[PDB]
RNA sequence: GGCCGCUCCAGAAGAGGGCCCCCUUGCCCGUUAUCGGGGGCUAGGCUCGAUGUCGGCC
């Protein structure tokens, strides 16, 4: 419970474009450990990125940033970081700062023991861009068993996240929010949908809330039946 | 020359009490030399064995690691709610380190028939220039499914994009979006824009559609 | 046929080097760092050594 490691330092660059991350590490030394990097990019595994012995300066990279990066210490701080250059799309990724504690009765560097929280990086060229909000409306011929679908379709924003209500929070059951696509545009889009009671269609009404804060947008949309 | 990591299967569905297996191969002798990893949903990992076998401090003794010369095993002697997450294996027999790309451990329950549904794209979006078909699978288990964009009955392919939730925190199922992009001059060019859904809770595949301007 | 050698030729010639496997690091060891022992291979391609089918002397 005393062993801590803070990361900071991520956030939006431009390819070609650098970051400074930091790990700010408590309940132990430095000096009595390994130090490492190891990023995850959105619904992807884990890599390895770069280590670093601080009572050493001993570093090791990974190949596809060797050149770009560089993981250094600081141990009046009890601070590792890594300076990112030459960013590009497919950095992109959480970033997790990691400890190997040192054994001096061992001979060889063990697992990752502590990871901290992880530090988010994004590389895009794309220019920061409030959805446009489109309805998914249910129509007489898609009734299932009592059961109607609609839904808004919230595209082409950037970057993440958006949040999407419905009804300002009053509709909460049946409401699917899918996780956002990275179009090749390199802008995102999402659907959030919800099934409703087909004979409710006349007498309630359905609004999504979609915000999106880079945008500082905040977008209301009701979604009603079309007829004929 | 680096050292692989295979992790299969990539996912699985178990219950509370069960005994689950998670295997990892390397590509080459990696002798004792390999952790576990346990990692949540937007959280780190945690490591949970090192050299192949030993648990770390503080990691429950329903954990535990074994191996067979190249292959690895990771297991759960009675899974607990807790226990449905990630898991990677990672060896460190030489560097660099290398890491299997995860088994999900996965709530099993009954299966159930995804409820289909088909949304032509609105007239907002159609005035834009683009038109976006949606078709939604709703709550659906087992998570595999198979979903075909018929467009004047031809098949699609790549104008298409899927995103799947998380298993419901309440019903334990799966939902769904397949969106199929096309521009406004594609889209008018055609009439019959059909869906068609192939799972294990159907008797056979389930196809909704519409014809454009109808 | 002797002696002295490897400058040249030969591969007839064995170490270095390189790859794989077992032993939970297992005589002793171990760079804040993965060893050691055993096993299975790689030869004339580089280095060193050795040799003569080579060179020099008599
Ligand atoms: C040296 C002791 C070792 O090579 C001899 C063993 C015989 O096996 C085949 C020769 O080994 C090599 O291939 C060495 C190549 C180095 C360039």
């Amino acid at each position: 419970s005393e062993v801590q490691l803070v990361e900071s330092g991520g956030g939006l660059v431009q390819p070609g474009g650098s970051l400074r991350l930091s790990c700010a590490a408590s309940g132990f030394s430095l000096s009595s450990s390994s130090m490492h990097w190891v990023r995850q990019a959105p619904g992807k595994g884990l890599e390895w990125v770069a280590s670093i012995s601080p009572y050493s300066g001993s570093t090791s990279y990974a190949d596809s940033v060797k050149g770009r990066f560089t993981i250094s210490a600081d141990t009046s701080k009890n601070t590792a970081y890594l300076q990112m250059n030459s960013l590009r799309a497919e950095d992109t990724a959480v970033y997790y700062c990691a400890r190997t504690k040192y054994h001096y009765k061992n001979y060889y560097w063990w697992a990752l023991d502590y990871w901290g929280q992880g530090t988010l990086v994004t590389v895009s060229s794309a220019s920061t861009k409030g959805p446009s909000v489109f309805p998914l409306a249910p129509s007489s011929k898609s009734t299932s068993g009592g059961t109607a679908a609609l839904g808004c379709l919230v595209k082409d924003y950037f970057p993440e996240p958006v949040t999407v209500s419905w009804n300002s929070g009053a509709l909460t059951s049946g409401v699917h929010t899918f996780p956002a696509v990275l179009q090749s545009s390199g802008l995102y889009s999402l659907s959030s949908v919800v099934t409703v009671p087909s004979s409710s269609l006349g007498t309630q009404t359905y609004i999504c809330n979609v915000n999106h804060k880079p945008s500082n947008t905040k977008v209301d949309k009701k979604v009603e039946p079309k007829s004929c | 020359s680096d050292i692989q990591m295979t992790q299969s299967p990539s996912s699985l569905s178990a219950s509370v009490g069960d005994r689950v297996t998670i295997t990892c191969r390397a590509s080459q002798s990696v002798y004792y030399s390999v952790a576990w990893y346990q990692q949540k949903p937007g959280k780190a990992p945690k490591l949970l064995i090192y050299s192949a076998s030993y648990l770390y401090s503080g990691v429950p003794s329903r954990f535990s690691g074994s191996r067979s010369g190249t292959d690895f095993t990771l297991t759960i002697s009675s899974l607990q709610p807790e226990d449905f997450a990630t898991y990677y294996c990672q060896q460190y027999r030489r560097r660099p380190i290398t890491f299997g790309q995860g088994t999900k451990v996965e709530i099993k329950r009954t299966v159930a028939a995804p409820s289909v549904f088909i949304f032509p794209p609105s007239d907002e979006q159609l005035k834009s220039g683009t038109a976006s078909v949606v078709c939604l699978l709703n709550n659906f288990y087992p998570r595999e499914a198979k979903v075909q964009w018929k467009v004047d009955n031809a098949l699609q392919s790549g104008n298409s994009q899927e995103s799947v939730t998380e298993q419901d925190s309440k019903d334990s199922t799966y939902s769904l979006s397949s969106t199929l992009t096309l521009s406004k001059a594609d889209y008018e060019k055609h009439k019959v824009y059909a869906c068609e859904v192939t799972h294990q809770g159907l008797s056979s595949p389930v196809t909704k559609s519409f014809n454009r301007g109808e």
